[PDB]
């Protein structure tokens, strides 16, 4: 009908989708166990978006979990909903990539990805009408970085029109986990260049700059990051999950998101983050969801877009409202803040409302950016790269898996030429 | 699944792999029987019965350093066939225990090999443990880790090495052995963890308060360290890290795999639970010179790669904290080819306790592997050391009637030349 | 469609028990 | 008075994992199912019956 | 009526015979003594063909045991329904053949032969209107792969208009359990080729791959090799024994799926093998079977039908079911995989219902394909047959016997012509 | 139904028939005075009589007395009829020139007349298993005189042949490499199965496994036992793969001058070293491989594999010995013919070995017995053909066969017997 298949790879992909399959489970009403104890029809009317039919009012989620190392698996599966997957989609290695990203898009990747390719075969084919695949991994690792790139390669030849979406995690300079991490990335958004309707930026440090100053927490875990990422998936999908007072989905944002095909790079942002002291005195009125949604502090990507000009803003709404209050407060800030919106697209700010809140509160919104600043991002991944590559540091490691040495200088200048001419949409006149 | 394989060679082997299979048992729950009355198979393999056997082949030259094990607490916990002595050993020669006494026990221990291959499925490390003073534990595992580079090629093979006190010595003839061993140590290793024992015990004495301190103390310290190496892979955590992960993000180069490792907090009971205990504090304790086990000031050189392990109740939110803490300070230089160079592992297992011991039951500990250009030094002066022993010819006549031509000696010094100018080259910044 | 998965397989790899002893 | 070795007791007798003794009527029951969530939800149907 | 008489020679043969006589008996509430304790008059409804009529309301299965060696009877007597046979329907030697051929063929089992006549007849002649006989048996042993083909030969000329199949066990080469196993099968094939309607390819490796993967059993045993037989050559029977939507017997497909006599070797299939963890998630839907039909992990030879053409496919389905989708699902694989299948022959498969369930199942499905992949068995047998036979090897046990030369060349000659006839029908033009 | 008669021969025979019918008796139940005292497994074996008495199918005949008057004055002496303990005044005293020609005519139809009873016995007559050695010249010369004759008795009943190889460094005998040269014939056109073996490589096993650092002659035999056992447990109960005597005698035999297989028996354990060592199938097959187990001093890197017979026993599954055949055929340092890819004969049975209370092996649910037919046995009779040289130039000992009454010619004849066993092994390592 509208399917989503949702692929998952690495321990940050893994980790990242088991909270998002615990939310949208919640979202309607499924237990732990699979069955349905909800409450509306509505709850389960469309629940074939993401969930495939099981004997005995069973349901099972429609992923597809690989990670070359198996030590993840067993942490998922003792996890909350750990026993609602379908454990036939579990398909793993044994001998880990250590983040290297040729090990696992050459050496190690090219014998597991038939597997998972079969099994993506087995849920693709199996719905009716397929929208898209969904794939979440991180930037900086072996795995989602590594054979996560070869994945979509292979999917786009086979099924090239279906919508291709990944919530991939941009590594941060100011906070690194890994020593080749610009290795591994400038390798790896080379492939989501090329082979990729949209990509969506999220950074940890800016989820750790939110749960500091917004939120407060005090000893916030990596599941509270993950809660604020899985409220995003779940905020973009509602409008074509739940019928809505004005409807969209994901090719009527990606249709209207991308001006033109080398640019699908989006910051997303979620309105309603209010730390435990901030519920007793605040009134759940539409402007002030605004207010909250254009600071660049709520940003979960790590770049200013005071620094750059937004060239088109997506912020789809979850709840009952009047979209009356909901056109001025899109209006009012294109007139206020003229200049950091560009000139040769009026109206910049697209807008959807789905009329069924967020489960457990009552007002909230998802925003999907792209503005000028992302730039900001691949520049400083260069400044790392060059400093790496201008003394052949660690190079031993890739050179040794039969790959040649001109695959980094064709990334970069792939790297170059993008941010050039995104400059160059920067600093256009009407 | 995960599995990891020690090979203790020496009378450093047998004592240091007694540490570290004691605590690795009472971290697990495993009775010196070998059963739990009530993630172990990373170190122990499964029995019918439920008995556990240790992933461990203690193999030395002098058969007392083993049959202490055999008749020790211990002695049914072991497979007595991974208890591997000869019955003379190279007295502390490399050219007798490399080339008149192993090759007699070499295919023994290459069966043994063959054996825990067979047991294991999935094989992540080979953990060597010797000594750069000791004949056996030189020429022994060089000879080893040649043969074991071919029969796996691909396998890691991580090397935990006493390196010969920059100041005291227990013995005369072991520069000799140092020098020679360093060829294998650089052509058939994949990172390496030289320790003198000398810091260790300013370490122990400043910091642990004995005044008096003995081999355990020290064992217990090094057993300490494989257990916050390999805690990632015994149990979960918000970031596992794999050998194969922190090896990666620790070698620039083929020829540079010698970090330095740190541990920190080292302090007793009463000061321990007497002061408030944090992640700045213990990271800020992670960069002291005072408290590095390897007598050399990264302060004289630079940085190019960190590895961090933190253990227990350990945040995100403060461990980026202190990684901006720790980048902000001119004190600590870093390449300028490595702007990031940092891979911090969290795991949730608070560091047990093992008695008669020395640290005190804490709720958060680190582990740190600095790779930098400052160990080079101590290079410097065993080569130092070296030439002014060899300008004499003393002792030469040992190893010569051992049967060894006697040009390696200067080509193991030039190999030890070209990697320190290949140090120097690292040092060397292109501003 | 036609399900053809002949290929799943671990990694399992070790030398031969032919080393001498010397008795 | 005692053997030694792993011995591997079996995890399944194929014969009660395939054709289990579930018997006909609980085999009906259990094909009735939540039939009309399940309608709703994936279209499927039993025969004959619009 | 339309009876039948289940042949059994060899150790191989007795074991899965003694499984499948047990297995009917169930299907039909026969209890071990040998009375009837079922309800369903559907039950005794065609009870004749398999089973004999005995006073006192008692039924005995219509089989001859056949075992040149006296102590696989004594296990048979000893199992389960172990009295329910005729003790002289147990005709067994002395010595046997020592996995060597032709001391089954030649000299010891023409001993046996003439009293397996006699009971062969008699079961012949007491059913007015016999269907065919059936035989089980393996090329890998001295038994059921020596005097069992001779037995094949004479019967064929007493009895020429009665089908008779095999489900013969076809060696494989990475496990092996006999060294003149190719010796034993290659003097087993030219006799199958001559004198056969139907053969069953029935290969043990991919077995112990169905239970290891799909079943995930830790120690399975020959009792679980012989079942996955067992619920097969039932399933093929299940339209003859009871009413069906869409009725079949042995003849149906037998005149279905040969398409010239040289080919009538067949990998047989079954749908709804499932693990214990797999039941969970699961949907009871016939979309779900298909896959289970048609993936080349179900099969149970051991080639791969993606590296040849299929002939002709037949599937036979056991329980109620709309047959809207039994042509749906039908039309969608075909037209899908339309490179795979053969061209001059269009709408290559068959059908068949049957009402009835499985006992303890709502839904079964078995399958028999006719493909280019079974060329890959034999071909595989003559690069291993031809390595002993160049060098003499093996060569006095079988000369001993009073034997020529001559049909070693011969039997390979009728080989090698089998492979490169069915070589050509794969590079056909239509 | 089966049955099989023991024609145990030579001092080495009775002993191992001592120690090889107390494993039988234990292993089914028998008590000493020779009834049961609670279907039929005993009848390759044992024999019923009017008075329940059950009756081993075996002769222990020697032809010095003292060591079978021990079996007549030990525990076990009231499980045999007062004939087939046949004895002889004045023995051999190590001449195959005694025992084949003077001495052992004198008891060659008594011999004869007393296995023509047991085969008349008997009903379903399967083999002969017979007992000897290639050292002592009863166990040589006496053991050949009546094959030749047991070849025109019974032309097609299978005649397997356990002897006893001397050594290739310690011996007992100094005239035994003439014995053992003359024997060959006998056991090359006058068999179908050889068992040769050493004492030497047993020596070696119990030392350094079993920690028998003294191992004494029981202890040896007590293993032979073993393997005996191991090859009929098929025949004597039930199995998921039961293999008869002519099932493996067809599968180790390419040509009918080669049929020389090597035995090997694993697991062999005691129980200290058992208990920390867990045990499965997939390393007992490994355990038959090492160049250390093999029962014959030899290298298996030297020669290569034409046929090898796989004896599993005990709580054992399928599944893992597919598994476990998975993992040696992918091995380089394996070697098989190039005309043999497939070279496995498997055995699969139920009840697991049984141990006698006072021996060396721990209570093991499973083992595996193997019996490999190699050419890596063409090095062992190459020592005896330059030990044979070295004293036919001499022309030493020989005045005491030439006394005897044979002519010296047959002595080099069987030389070259030997030498063309040799080439003909050779033809074999060709690989086109
Ligand atoms: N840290 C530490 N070092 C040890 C220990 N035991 C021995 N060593 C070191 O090992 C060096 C000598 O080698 P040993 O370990 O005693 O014995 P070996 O390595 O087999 O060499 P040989 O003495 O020739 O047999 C000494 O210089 C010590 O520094 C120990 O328990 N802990
Ligand atoms: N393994 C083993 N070998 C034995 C045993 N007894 C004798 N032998 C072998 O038999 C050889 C000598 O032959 P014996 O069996 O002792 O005596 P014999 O066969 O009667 O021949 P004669 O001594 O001439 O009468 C010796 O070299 C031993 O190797 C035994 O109990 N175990
Ligand atoms: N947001 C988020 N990031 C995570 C989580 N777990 C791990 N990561 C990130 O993932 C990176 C390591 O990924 P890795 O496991 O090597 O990926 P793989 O090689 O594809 O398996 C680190 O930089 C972490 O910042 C999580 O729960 N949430
Ligand atoms: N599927 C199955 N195969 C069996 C069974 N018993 C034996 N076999 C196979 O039959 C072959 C040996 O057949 P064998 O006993 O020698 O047959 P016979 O000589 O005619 O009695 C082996 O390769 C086994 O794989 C059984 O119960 N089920
Ligand atoms: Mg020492
Ligand atoms: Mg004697």
């Amino acid at each position: 009908m509208r399917e989503i298949v949702h692929l998952q790879a690495g321990q940050c992909g893994n980790q990242i989708g088991a909270k998002f399959w615990e939310v949208i489970s919640d979202e309607h009403g499924i237990d732990p166990t699979g069955t349905y104890h909800g409450d509306s029809d509505l709850q389960l009317e469309r629940i074939n978006v993401y969930y495939n039919e099981a004997t005995g009012g069973k349901y099972v989620p429609r992923a597809v979990l690989v990670d070359l190392e198996p030590g993840t698996m067993d942490s998922v599966r003792s996890g909350p909903f750990g026993q609602i997957f379908r454990p036939d989609n579990f398909v793993f290695g044994q001998s880990g990539a250590g983040n290297n990203w040729a090990k696992g898009h050459y050496t190690e990747g090219a014998e597991l990805v038939d597997s998972v390719l079969d099994v993506v075969r087995k849920e693709a084919e199996s719905c009716d009408c397929l929208q898209g695949f969904q794939l979440t991994h991180s930037l900086g690792g072996g795995t989602g970085s590594g054979m996560g790139t070869l994945l979509i390669s292979k999917i786009r030849e086979e099924y090239p029109d279906r919508i291709m979406n990944t919530f991939s995690v941009v590594p941060s300079p100011k906070v690194s986990d890994t020593v080749v991490e610009p290795y591994n990335a400038t390798l790896s958004v080379h492939q989501l260049v090329e082979n990729t309707d949209e990509t969506y930026c999220i950074d940890n440090e800016a989820l750790y700059d939110i749960c500091f100053r917004t939120l407060k927490l005090t000893t916030p875990t990596y599941g509270d990051l993950n809660h604020l990422v899985s409220a995003t998936m779940s905020g973009v999908t509602t409008c074509l999950r739940f019928p809505g007072q004005l409807n969209a989905d994901l090719r009527k944002l990606a249709v209207n998101m991308v001006p033109f095909p080398r640019l699908h790079f989006f910051m997303p942002g979620f309105a309603p983050l209010t730390s435990r002291g901030s519920q007793q005195y605040r009134a759940l009125t539409v402007p002030e969801l605004t207010q909250q949604m254009f600071d660049a502090k709520n940003m979960m990507a790590a770049c200013d877009p005071r620094h750059g000009r937004y060239l088109t803003v997506a912020a789809v709404f979850r709840g009952r409202m009047s979209m009356k209050e909901v056109d001025e407060q899109m209006l009012n800030v294109q007139n206020k803040n003229s200049s950091y919106f560009v000139e040769w697209i009026p109206n910049n700010v697209k807008t959807a409302v789905c009329d069924i809140p967020p489960r457990g509160l009552k007002m909230s919104a998802t925003f999907i950016g792209n503005s000028t600043a992302i730039q900001e991002l691949f520049k400083r991944i260069s400044e790392q790269f060059t400093a790496m590559f201008r003394r052949k540091a660690f190079l031993h490691w890739y050179t040794g898996e039969g790959m040649d040495e001109m695959e980094f200088t064709e990334a970069e200048s792939n790297m170059n030429d993008l941010v050039s001419e995104y400059q160059q949409y920067q600093d256009a006149t009407a | 699944m995960r599995e990891c394989i020690s090979i203790h060679v020496g009378q450093a082997g047998v004592q240091i792999g007694n540490a570290c299979w004691e605590l690795y048992c009472l971290e697990h729950g495993i009775q010196p029987d070998g059963q739990m009355p009530s993630s172990f198979n990373t170190f122990f393999s499964e029995t019918g019965a439920g008995k556990h056997v240790p992933r461990a082949v203690f193999v030395d030259l002098e058969p007392t350093v083993v049959d202490e094990v055999r008749t020790g607490t211990y002695r049914q916990l072991f497979h007595p066939e991974q208890l591997i002595t000869g019955k003379e050993d190279a007295a502390n020669n490399y050219a007798r225990g490399h080339y008149t006494i192993g090759k007699e026990i070499v295919d023994l221990v290459l069966d043994r090999i063959r054996k825990l291959a067979d047991l294991c499925t999935g094989l992540q490390g080979f953990l060597i443990f010797h000594s750069f003073g000791g004949g056996t534990g030189s020429g022994f595992a060089s000879l080893l880790m040649e043969r074991l580079s071919v029969d796996y090629g691909k396998k890691s093979k991580l090397e935990f090495a006493i390196y010969p006190a920059p100041q005291v010595s227990t013995a005369v003839v072991e520069p000799y052995n140092s020098i020679l061993t360093t060829h294998t140590t650089l052509e058939h290793s994949d990172c390496a963890f030289m320790v003198d024992n000398e810091a260790i015990y300013d370490i122990c004495r400043r910091n642990l308060d004995i005044e008096r301190p003995t081999y355990t103390n020290l064992n217990r310290l090094i057993g300490q360290i494989v257990s916050s190496i390999t805690a990632s892979l015994r149990f979960d955590g918000a970031l596992n890290v794999d050998l194969t992960e922190f090896q990666t993000n620790l070698v620039p180069y083929p020829r540079i795999h010698f970090p330095l490792a740190t541990y920190a907090p080292v302090i007793s009971a009463e000061k321990a639970y007497h002061e408030q205990l944090s992640v700045a504090e213990i990271t800020n304790a992670c960069f002291e010179p005072a408290n590095q086990m390897v007598k050399c000031d990264p302060r004289h050189g630079k940085y190019m790669a960190c590895c961090m392990l933190y253990r227990g109740d350990v945040v995100p939110k403060d461990v980026n904290a202190a990684i901006a803490t720790i980048k902000t300070k001119r004190t600590i230089q870093f390449v300028d080819w490595c702007p990031t160079g940092f891979k911090v592992g969290i795991n949730y297992q608070p560091p047990t306790v093992v008695p008669g011991g020395d640290l005190a039951k804490v709720q958060r500990a680190v582990c740190m592997l600095s790779n930098t250009t400052a160990i080079a030094e101590a290079w410097a002066r065993l080569d130092h050391k070296f030439d002014l022993m060899y300008a004499k010819r003393a002792f030469v006549h040992w190893y010569v009637g051992e049967g060894m031509e006697e040009g390696e000696f200067s080509e193991a010094r030039e190999d030890l030349a070209a990697l320190e100018k290949d140090y120097e080259e690292v040092g060397v910044d292109s501003v | 469609s036609f399900r053809g998965a002949p290929m799943l397989l671990a990694e399992n790899c070790s030398p031969g028990p032919r080393y001498s002893v010397n008795p | 008075n005692t053997t030694l070795g792993t011995p591997t007791i079996r995890e399944l007798s194929v014969r009660d994992t395939v054709n289990p003794s579930k018997s006909f009527e609980d085999v009906l029951k259990e094909g009735q199912e939540g039939h009309d969530l399940y309608t709703v939800s994936h279209n499927d149907y039993f025969a004959g019956e619009a």
